[PDB]
């Protein structure tokens, strides 16, 4: 406008609780408008103020008014925000964030105006004692307020649970102080109110007798009591909140504005105090907190209609549902014309029903299995009951899953949910541990309530009536205090000349075991910590066993490849090179499986090697002639991969006791809570059984636990890298450092972080031991130029997509000690033949594509991880730094220390075994079935652990009807594939199919869709999908930015898909099939699951061609064989038959 | 009652009865030896305290087994919350007893209800109340059905449980007098069995499933005669929002509000 | 046509916010995509307003402006996954210096923060105002990620003619 | 409990309230309703000096 | 060396 | 005993129905005992 005209200059601010003058950018913006553009050649501002405020304005817009920092105000509150973000971590790092400030600027060009001398300017040009000066008294506030851990000795500062909540809700250090004093579990509604009126963002807010009538009528209809009177501050923050929420219509402009910035503040206040009662566990205050939270930002009481949050709603509508005081449940079992016709409203009957389906409303599931005495595996599945709207629930609906006891005032475990809108009406699994006391509650509480949706809240009572917890297990095996064991207590001289330069005195574990096993016959079962030496212990077997007879026959299994990779090169040049015994390691080929166990003394094989050469032990002679049985890592038996390795050892077990000569067991794992169950299955006596205790390892661990408060995987993986820097420094600075990345992708990114966060300090190049001179030779032989580049700061890299020889490198330099952090994938922690003093595991999830979810590492992979950091001769201790979510903390801190239990998962997969067994003539009937089952690990854990396998009771009936009704099934499921056949209903007998899927070592369900998916007409075309679509596929990985790579291959393959869904496995199988087949170029993460693919498209193939051999169909078989000649040639058979040369171009076929 | 400040007072009050918990008394005289002992755990007496009222007494259904290889001894395992309208003299429980799957495991033990103040006596309301219970329930025996009184005493809490004598059964059937003094109301009446708390096991609550328990404020929507099911959930407070619906939703809509507030911007949110 | 800071002292209603919208063409400029338009998902823009209602009234003139490049402006508002939402979905992202400083606070744009290589802080006088800590706190926690992490961030500081430039 | 609330109010204590408890409490109710109280709380050591008194 | 100033 | 013997389906679905037969039996008789009991005890006060 050409004439503007400012009335007044003062504006009632309710933060100072006070008439203040207008702000600096208030009067300018006003001022900016003075004169058009466009008409208005000269502006006109009236400026009407008191005379004494006349020069603020005149120096304001005449270019005379200072731009002076107020960060003095709130130092404690910035600096608390970059504690708490880890951008300051001591006294230093503070006094250099604050010379950033403009506080600093400003102190340096005027320091008379910032309470600064000359004198201090002339002994202190960098003004370092000013800025320490104040960050100490910034820290001193934030130590008194318990904001942060200061301490003035060293400086440095930690963060605290309070100090995070202030900074994430700006709260003020008062405000925390003033809440964790006043914040107590026994709070209640009333009470909570009174708490936020104490905040110190309000201490500027005082009580008017201009309004204290107006303040009377309010108090008198406000439905929260407040015990404070209508004179004190903290009734009218209590009377303003609560009629802010009861929508009370207000008078005075002071109380108006009042309210406003109490509503204003509230939300945030309101959001701290919850996050604070949420953290310390309070139940009872975490409901009315996230009550009162909702019901700030709702502007509605809890108790009003739920219809309320829907703003497209009719008021006369609501309130006709309000008087009509029914149930909000019970809407939901009611129709459009029934809605309608209850609250007497039928044209809005359907826009109620609409709104109330629309509601969010999700239907809880329990599967609770009590994994030991004290802790419980809850399963909790969230099935979303609403229909989707993203004009009312948006991108994403957060929920909070409470666990609380029988009281629900404590909370068991708390974790955050968040309802994605591209994964709705799906259902949601969330797996989590609580514990449980020795007063064992009747049930507990799983509240699924909404962070911003009010009256939305589904409560599912875990009740633990017939709930059978796991007996105490057995105090571990102590470590006797005998004296150390030297080379001379064995007997041969050449047993001695492989250890006598390796250490002259065993460790306390071999010592107290060396006796049952080298001097004793008996089954031996060995649970200690991983890196207390139990691969010595099985070679103290295998000389038992190769001191009776020269000709023995070893067999080693180990549940992961790379172990037995890694044992088969420490067995080869330790039994082999020096005591001339044959050792093998197991391959996927059945055919040299019989040449190399005939063959070898000592066979090294995977679950999956063995269980093909195991289930024809009646005609294999050299597997059932076996004199020792070493089943390396025990524990991985409750896993994935564990029923097959369950299934070899109960079937050496039974074996051993059939063939004239038992077969003396070895059973090596983890330090495990069950051990008797364990010796029991596997014939280990109570004298022979050495079950030890995590801390009896050798090398001390320090397992250290950091919990990181963060939802997204994202924000927490970006979050922890400043971590993981910073606890390298504090507990490993000039020793090797192992992390521990979740994927592939994470591992670059990290070793690009540490070096960051190394880069960002003086400590430069500060990982690199060594000099760059001797990095040449090792740098040039690597192909990642990345790894190179952090290579020579002296950070690297691990994942699978690093080639053998990158990785045999990058192991070689972190062993010479030449680098000191090494990032290795989460996927190589069994395969790293290297080990560091400190090991960091940050981020222990990974991001499950096919559930869409971020499901937690498993225990055996997390004390896989921690065994990696034991130095045995080089460090006096172990480090280990597990960064992890803290809804997860829990489980890591019972899991760790205590002895892991392990649970048989054999009923989930014991199809295969079945069928192999029904092929073997070992099951002939119904009975024999349970018989079979009676030697696996799945019965002996049955009698101890009966909730875990849906068990009502260890008694004969209930255990009898369990397994039989188990055996029922599988034999229903293998009778319903074709795969055997049951007469009489009692005796089962083998049938084509299941041959088939026995001899190749194939899925029964991959069989019964082979047989019912191949026809007479079946062609290459379709071959691939029938061969894709196989359950030996469903463990492909999928991962994030997985799904757009894919379909950019899905229009370069030669065959089309129909309906191609990025999240199935089957159809990235399909396409890496195709791709491989024409030789096309693919990603690194691509092609390491094609190698996975092709391991087991052999036997697939093969078992296409029995299939249809069976069939007699001459065409399908042909076209199968065609596709396994194809497979392995990489090569179409659309093509000439050229392809399969090496070198050779399309330039050679044109 | 004043109905206007005196539930505010009352709620103030209310909020502070978890620091009667600790300060707990059990009536240990005039127990007959000869009869069954009960052992209500803290923890369920502790959340019925705290859901009670100082003035309005509020009344929960015991459910409770037996010790194995004890069955003189009665450990109350549940106490469950129907909806109620309580005087300071009387409770108006509904005539349909408690009816769930978790309740088919245990046995109706009684009723604990609270007390305004200390008496030496069972209140004749109380078993006038137990025996209508009685002769309208055939599953409470007479013998193993007690009333838990949670008297409020200052600063406290004072719990005595009564069992009725068959006289006590009989004149509390045929009577109809509500007063506090009625006709033929004698001592022998009621007799004090044996009660202890324990720390050793824990008990559970019973909330109803489409309303809550306390029906005090809205008691006109209260029928003695009137249905409700059961739901394996913990009680609210008396004064709870959805205990006292009419303070809650008799407010007035905003109708051309905040059109003359405050302009101020939420720079956070 | 320069990447280097800038601090513009000018008049109020002297066409501030065409600086600015120099400075995001600079930065939108710097993805091209000569087939397409342009490629929005390699980089973002904050703009820093001091009060809300110009926050809301910039995002409609940057939608307009920035509309024939498919730039999406929003506002930050809304609960911390809202936030985080807008910040992943949009390029142009307006709000307050407390709203910012929030979100980083809270780390909802620590995924967004190699992606955020120009920040325009809109009435730079408001260091001398109350809320002058949290402009002072995000500058210098810009600053310091600059100087520690190496990731270039663009600033330019917008603010009315007054002393202590 | 009732000082608590009543600093709440930002009231003192009354003779209504506290009425139900008059002649009640060790240390008597009624003393802080006396005069001196305040000097009294000055008054340190007095049950050992009282004890001494016997001795002159 | 640090000395507490008034914040 | 030790051995866990294989039921068959219609075996197992038969025995517990049989089972369930006896626990609605004791509880009949367990109501039946209750209903005496209540009577004596009403006797004793009439």
């Amino acid at each position: 406008a050409h004439t503007v005209i400012i009335k007044g200059t003062q504006v009632y601010s309710p933060e100072k609780g006070r008439w203040t003058e207008l702000g600096a950018l208030d009067i300018l913006q006003m001022l900016g408008r003075a004169g058009r553009p466009q008409y208005d050649t000269k502006g006109e501002g009236i400026l009407i103020t008191s005379h004494g405020e006349l020069q603020y304005y005149l120096s304001l817009l005449n270019q005379q008014l200072p731009i002076e920092s107020q960060m003095v105000s709130k130092l404690p509150d910035m600096l608390n925000a970059e504690i708490v973000l880890g951008n300051v971590q001591n006294a230093k790092d503070a006094v250099n964030w604050l010379g950033y400030a403009y506080l600093y600027i400003r102190m340096l060009r005027s320091p008379t105006l910032y309470g600064i001398s000359h004198d201090d300017l002339k002994g202190d040009p960098l003004l370092d004692q000013r800025r320490l000066d104040l960050v100490h008294t910034a820290a001193l506030m934030l130590d008194k307020n318990n904001l942060v851990k200061y301490d003035k000795k060293t400086g440095n500062f930690q963060v605290t649970e309070l100090g995070r909540i202030a900074s994430h809700y700006y709260i003020t250090n008062d405000t925390v102080q003033t809440y964790n004093q006043l914040l107590k579990p026994t709070l209640s509604e009333i009470e909570l109110f009174r708490v936020f009126s104490l905040s110190s963002e309000f201490k500027n807010i005082t009580v008017r007798e201009e309004e204290k009538l107006e303040l009377q009528k309010l108090l008198e209809r406000v439905p929260i009591p407040v015990k404070e009177s209508i004179e004190e501050p903290s009734a009218k923050i209590n009377v303003l909140l609560q009629a802010f929420i009861s929508q009370l219509k207000l008078e005075g402009f002071a109380l108006m504005a009042d309210m406003v910035y109490v509503t204003q503040s509230a939300g945030r206040l309101m959001r701290a105090i919850f996050e604070i009662v949420l953290n310390r566990g309070w139940a009872q205050l975490t409901d009315k907190t996230l009550n009162l939270c909702k019901m700030i930002d709702k502007r509605m009481w809890q108790s009003m209609c739920p219809l309320r949050q829907f703003r497209k709603l009719p008021e006369e509508v609501v309130k006709k549902i309000e008087k009509k005081n029914f149930p909000f449940e019970r809407l939901y079992d009611l129709n459009h014309n029934e809605i309608g016709e209850l609250i007497r409203m039928p044209k809005m009957g359907k826009t109620i029903h609409k709104y109330v389906h629309l509601f969010p409303k999700l239907e809880l599931s329990v599967h609770l299995q009590p994994i030991t005495r004290s802790t419980l595996k809850v399963e909790l599945t969230i099935t979303p009951d609403f229909q989707w709207d993203e004009k009312v629930h948006g991108s994403s609906e957060a929920f909070w899953i409470l666990v609380e006891d029988v009281d629900s005032e404590v909370i068991l475990h708390h974790e955050y949910f968040l309802l994605k809108a591209k994964y709705a009406q799906d259902e949601h699994l969330i797996t989590f541990f609580v514990p449980v006391f020795e007063p064992l509650p009747p049930q507990y509480f799983i509240r699924v309530v909404s962070d911003r949706w009010l009256s939305c809240e589904t409560q599912l009572p875990v009740s633990f009536r017939h709930l059978i917890l796991p007996e105490k297990y057995p105090p571990p095996t102590e470590l006797l205090d005998l004296q150390p064991l030297p080379v001379s207590a064995l007997r041969n001289s050449a047993f001695e000349s492989l250890y006598q330069d390796k250490f002259p005195f065993f460790n306390p574990i071999q010592t107290q075991v060396f006796n049952t096993v080298y001097n004793s016959d008996d089954n031996v079962f060995v649970g200690a910590p991983t890196g207390s030496g139990k691969t010595i212990c099985a070679e103290f077997a295998i000389l038992r066993m190769l001191l009776q007879s020269s000709e023995g026959r070893c067999v080693y299994i180990t549940p992961m490849e790379a172990l037995a990779e890694q044992v088969y090169m420490d067995w080869y040049e330790k039994f082999q090179d020096r005591l001339n015994k044959k050792v093998v390691l197991l391959t996927g080929e059945t055919s040299t499986d019989l040449k190399l166990l005939g063959k070898g003394n000592i066979i090294i094989s995977t679950p999956e090697k063995w269980d093909i050469l195991s289930r024809r032990w009646k005609q294999r002679k050299n597997v059932q002639n076996i004199n020792l049985f070493v089943v390396d890592e025990v524990h991985l038996i409750g896993g994935e991969n564990g029923p097959v390795l369950e299934v070899i050892c109960s079937r050496m077990r039974y074996i051993s006791s059939q063939i004239e000569r038992p077969i003396r067991i070895v059973a090596l794992s983890s330090s495990l809570s069950n051990a008797k169950d364990v010796a029991h299955w596997l014939g280990c006596s109570a004298t022979s059984t050495f079950n030890f205790h995590p801390n009896v390892r050798p090398v001390p661990l320090e397992l250290h636990i950091q919990g990181f408060n963060i939802s997204h995987t994202q924000t927490r993986l970006l979050s922890m890298a400043k971590p993981v820097y910073h606890a390298i420094t504090k507990h490993s600075p000039k020793k090797p450092v192992i992390v521990f990345v979740p994927s592939r992708k994470q591992t670059r990114l990290t070793a690009i972080d540490i070096l960051t966060t190394c880069a960002a300090d003086i400590q430069r190049q500060r990982f690199l031991h060594c000099t760059e001179k001797d990095l040449i030779p090792y740098l040039e032989k690597l192909s990642d130029s990345t790894l190179k580049e952090t290579l020579l700061n002296g950070v690297g890299y691990l994942h699978e997509g690093l080639s053998p020889m990158e990785r045999r490198l990058v192991e070689q330099l972190f062993s010479s000690g030449a680098i000191q952090v090494v990032v290795a994938s989460r996927s190589l922690c069994w395969g790293m033949n290297v080990a560091a003093h400190l090991v960091i595991i940050m981020d222990t999830q990974y991001y499950n594509g096919k559930i869409h979810a971020y499901v937690d590492y498993p225990i055996y992979d997390v004390l896989q991880m921690v065994g990696h950091a034991n130095r045995p001769l080089q460090d006096d201790e172990g480090r280990c730094v597990i960064m992890c979510q803290g809804s997860k903390k829990d489980f890591f801190k019972k899991f760790l220390y205590e002895p892991l239990p392990v649970e048989s998962h054999l009923d989930h997969c014991m199809h295969d075994h079945f069928n192999a067994e029904i092929v073997t003539k070992t099951i002939e009937n119904k009975q024999d079935a349970v018989d079979y089952l009676t030697w696996t690990f799945l019965y002996r854990r049955m009698t101890q652990n009966p909730n875990y396998y849906n068990l009502q009771g260890i008694s004969h009936r209930h255990l009898s009807d369990h397994l039989s009704e188990l055996v029922e099934q599988t034999l229903s499921d293998l009778e319903q594939s074709k795969c055997i056949s049951i007469e009489d209903e009692m005796d089962v007998a083998p049938l084509n199919l299941g041959m088939i899927a026995a001899y190749y070592y194939i899925n029964y369900t991959t069989i019964e869709l082979f047989s019912m998916s191949l026809n007479a007409k079946t062609k290459v075309r379709g071959l691939i999908e029938i061969i894709s679509n196989a359950a030996e596929y469903e463990n492909i990985p999928i991962r994030h930015h997985e799904d757009n790579l894919l379909r950019q291959l899905a229009q370069k393959v030669p065959h089309k898909l129909n309906n191609p869904k990025f999240n199935d496995p089957h159809v990235k199988t399909n396409l890496l099939l195709q791709a491989h087949l024409s030789r096309m170029q693919l990603s690194a993460e691509l092609q390491s699951d094609t190698e996975e693919i092709l391991s087991k498209a052999i036997r697939l193939i093969q078992a296409c061609v029995d299939v249809l051999s069976s069939n007699g169909w001459l065409s399908p078989a042909l076209a199968a064989m065609e596709l396994a000649q194809m497979v392995t040639q990489a090569m179409w058979s659309k093509d000439s038959y050229l392809k399969q040369l090496p070198h050779f171009t399309s330039e050679h076929i044109k | 009652f004043s109905s206007k400040t005196e539930w505010r007072v009352r709620a103030i009050s209310a909020a502070n009865l978890h620091l009667r918990t600790n300060h707990i008394y059990v009536s240990s005289d005039d127990i007959k030896e000869t009869g069954y002992t009960y052992i209500l755990p803290k923890n369920v007496l502790k959340k019925f305290i705290c859901i009670s009222d100082l003035r309005a007494q509020i009344a929960g259904y015991l459910y409770g087994v037996s010790p194995p290889d004890n069955p003189q001894v009665k450990e109350i395992r549940c106490i469950v919350m129907v909806p109620q309208w309580g005087t300071h003299q009387t409770v108006h429980l509904p005539g349909q007893l408690p009816q769930h799957e978790y309740l088919k495991e245990m046995e109706p033990l009684g009723w604990i209800h609270t007390q305004p103040n200390e008496s030496p006596q069972l209140s004749p309301q109380d078993v006038t109340t137990h025996a209508k219970i009685m002769a309208d329930n055939p599953s409470w025996d007479g013998e193993k059905t007690i009333i838990i009184t949670c008297s409020f005493t200052p600063g406290s809490c004072t719990l005595t449980a009564y069992k009725l004598t068959p006289s006590g059964y009989e004149w509390g059937r045929q009577n109809t007098d509500k007063g506090n003094n009625p006709k033929g109301y004698l001592p022998s009446h009621y007799e004090r069995v044996q009660m202890l708390l324990s720390d050793r096991f824990l008990g559970f609550f019973m909330v109803p499933a489409q309303s809550s328990w306390n029906y005090n404020f809205m008691g006109v929507r209260h029928d003695p005669n009137m249905k409700y099911e059961l739901q394996l959930a913990n009680p609210k407070e008396f004064y709870h929002e959805v205990h006292r619906p009419s303070h809650f939703l008799n407010f007035a809509l905003l109708q051309e509000g905040e059109v003359y507030s405050a302009d101020r911007e939420d720079l956070y949110a | 046509e320069t990447d280097e800071n800038l601090l513009l002292c000018a008049p109020t209603g002297a066409g501030k916010t065409n600086v600015a919208l120099m400075c995001m063409l600079r930065e939108i400029g710097k993805h091209i995509n000569m087939d397409g338009t342009i490629n929005v998902d390699d980089f973002k823009i904050i703009y820093i307003a001091p009060m809300r209602s110009l926050v809301q009234e910039m995002v409609g003139s940057f939608g307009k402006r920035l509309a024939t490049y498919g730039i999406t402006v929003a506002e930050l508002t809304g609960d911390h996954q809202l936030c985080k939402e807008e910040i992943s979905a949009t390029q142009i992202i307006v709000c307050t210096p407390e709203k910012w400083d929030i979100i980083t606070r809270k780390g909802g744009e620590r995924t967004y923060t190699q992606l955020v290589r120009l920040i325009i802080l809109d009435e730079i006088h408001l260091l001398h105002d109350d809320r002058g800590p949290v402009l002072e706190a995000l500058v210098a926690r810009a600053i310091r990620n600059i100087e520690m992490t190496q990731e270039d961030v663009r600033l330019i500081g917008l603010s009315a003619t007054l002393p202590n430039y | 409990l009732k000082r608590q609330e009543a600093i709440a109010q930002n009231r003192r204590l009354t003779l209504e309230d506290l009425e139900d408890s008059w002649d009640r409490g060790i240390p008597r109710i009624n003393t802080l309703f006396q005069k001196d109280r305040h000097t009294l709380a000055y008054d340190k050591g007095w049950r050992v000096r009282t004890d001494f008194k016997q001795y002159q | 060396p640090r000395q507490v100033l008034d914040l | 005993e030790a051995k866990p013997k294989f039921l068959s389906k219609a075996e197992r679905e038969a025995e517990a129905l049989k089972r369930r037969q006896q626990e609605v039996e004791e509880r009949q008789r367990m109501l039946e005992e209750e209903r005496k009991k209540r009577k004596q005890f009403q006797d004793l006060g009439r």
